[PDB]
């Protein structure tokens, strides 16, 4: 039936491993997390993909979480503190919401993934 | 420090080999698996037909003995004994017939439920596995994680991974 552990993953390693560069950098600490985002993309259509566990039926932790354009390019990004301990399921919705605020601000269209529609 | 990133570079290369040892296993499993389940499924077709004969000749015998019945009542009146005797005795080769393809069907069936069983077994293995499958690709992404935040490139991350 429901598993209540899970670890959901919509990048490949290649899209977690990529080397990316924001032409006009954004960043933000947001608690035990780091948000990035290309202050110059605009008028694109993003789609937001993670890497992540649940337990329960509910989000537990964020691994990481990548914005994606539709041609595949990278410009915003979602990750735990390399130095820290971690974080809860609360400073993950909450990290999401200012990034999708960001790229809107920039007249992006702002999509998430299916997983993340889904326990996030 | 160069040595912190090093060592979580180590680690990540003894993560990523364990998970693709767990992950070579899984899949022999997962083969194995898929594979007993076609066999399995000729050996039920073949009970399949087994069932249809079977059939055909169990509603034979019922059919010879329901007038085998009705006619020990013009021979009730005899009793010959070398020929009495014998009129039941293609009723023996009838129910010794019935019998010895019950006794092939029984073994078709014992030997499939025998395989069937062993493969419940394989999939209990595999979703033993998955744990430990789980854990370890989520830990071993961490690490990837931890060493793009401390500015390593995709080309050291692919040297560590082995790829």
């Amino acid at each position: 039936s429901v598993p209540a552990s899970r670890y959901l993953t919509d990048m490949t390693l290649e899209e977690m491993s990529r080397d990316w560069s924001m032409l006009i950098p954004k960043q933000k600490v947001a608690g035990p997390l780091c948000i990035r985002m290309d202050q110059a993309i605009m008028d694109k259509n993003i789609i937001l993909k993670a890497n992540f566990s649940v337990i329960f039926d509910r989000l537990e932790t964020l691994i990481l979480l990548r914005a994606f354009t539709e041609e595949g390019a990278i410009v915003g990004e979602i990750s735990p503190l390399p130095s820290l301990p971690g974080h809860t399921a609360e400073d993950v919705k909450n990290a999401v919401g200012v990034l999708i605020g960001g790229l809107e601000w920039n007249d992006n269209t702002v999509r998430v993934s299916e997983t993340l529609q889904r326990f996030a | 420090k160069e040595d912190s990133v090093e060592a979580v570079g180590a680690q990540l290369k003894v993560y990523h080999q364990q998970y693709q040892d767990k992950s070579r296993e899984y899949d022999q499993l997962y083969e194995e698996y898929t594979r007993t389940s076609q066999e399995l499924q000729m050996k039920r077709t073949a009970i399949e037909a087994f069932n249809e004969t079977i059939k055909i000749f169990e509603e034979q015998g019922q059919t010879q003995e329901k007038s085998s019945k009705e006619y020990l009542e013009r021979f009730r009146r005899e009793g010959n004994e070398k020929e009495m005797q014998r009129i039941l005795l293609n009723s023996e080769r009838l129910k010794s017939r019935i019998a010895e393809i019950h006794e092939s069907r029984t073994k078709l069936e014992q030997e499939l439920r025998a395989q069937a069983s062993d493969n419940r077994e394989i999939d209990k293995r595999m979703n033993s596995l998955k744990p430990d499958l789980m854990q370890l690709r989520k830990i071993r992404d961490q690490y990837l994680v931890w060493l793009t935040q401390k500015g390593a490139r995709q080309k050291k991350i692919n040297e560590w991974l082995g790829i």
